[PDB]
């Protein structure tokens, strides 16, 4: 009923000891040239070091808000030193949602000329609430949010023409 | 009532898709047996209630 | 460990401990742990999850 997206974690202003223009891969092409998601940003390295990352976001809007954010799992450790540190950790939590994540370095069968794997999660914040991300790696971060309100509906898949 | 009758289930879920179904259809067969019989039976009597006033103008004559 | 002697279902619970800082868990508890537990049935690990949460 109220759904509007905005910029949670503007790249401009919220990353200073990262790299968030060097997250771009050929698996998510543009105009035919290595890009990425819109609505999260692949952090690296900056210089020689990925120092312990730590922003949280408290919910100004008057509803839920909708969260994304992706862990990256690299298929080999000279490609993970390359992007990331060594033994890493990525940790999610708000007063109702808590998870730690562990990168799985492994190579696995390549699907779009890609032999890592890239798993994405979500949580709801509610209103007057706190969200905490902390890492030493490996974190897709988000940089868009949605705020929202549900309508206890569905979903057609279909051809068919809309008036 | 206000329904959307579609469900989306996983590879791992194929469980709950079957129970999803098993109401879709015995639904389904509840309203298709008692739709045709209703039909069948008020068919009888409106056809009878048309034969009952004709009778009732013959005999009042 | 607990043999169930009562003849029927005991419900056991358990809770596992997840500190903010390292300072917090040294002087609670070691540094590096583990929780483990198991039945014939169940079987589960635990491992502590240290931070700072809202």
């Amino acid at each position: 009923s109220s759904f509007e997206r905005f910029e949670i974690f503007p790249k401009t202003s919220s990353w200073p000891n990262h790299d968030s223009n060097k997250g771009v891969t050929a698996a998510c092409p543009h105009a035919g040239a290595k890009s990425f998601y819109k609505n999260l940003i692949w952090l690296v390295k900056k210089g020689n070091s990925y120092p312990k990352l730590s922003k949280s976001y408290i919910n100004d809007k008057g509803k839920e808000v909708l969260v994304l954010w992706g862990i990256h799992h690299p298929s080999t450790s000279a490609d993970q030193q390359s992007l990331y540190n060594a033994d890493t950790y990525v940790f999610v939590c708000s007063s109702r949602y808590s998870k730690k994540f562990k990168p799985e370095i492994a190579i696995c069968p390549k699907v779009r000329d890609q032999e890592g794997r890239m798993n994405y999660y979500w949580t709801l914040v509610e209103p007057g609430d706190k969200i905490t991300f902390e890492a030493t790696g490996n974190l897709v971060v988000p940089r868009y949010a949605f705020a929202m309100e549900r309508n206890a509906s569905g979903i057609i898949i279909s051809d068919t023409p809309v008036h | 009532q206000f329904t959307a009758v579609g469900k989306e289930f996983n590879h791992l879920e194929k469980r709950i898709e079957n129970l999803n179904k098993k109401v879709d259809d015995g639904f389904l067969d509840i309203w298709t047996y008692n739709a045709e019989l209703l039909v069948l039976l008020e068919n009888e009597r409106t056809l009878d209630y048309h034969d009952s006033n004709v009778k009732n103008l013959y005999e009042k004559v």
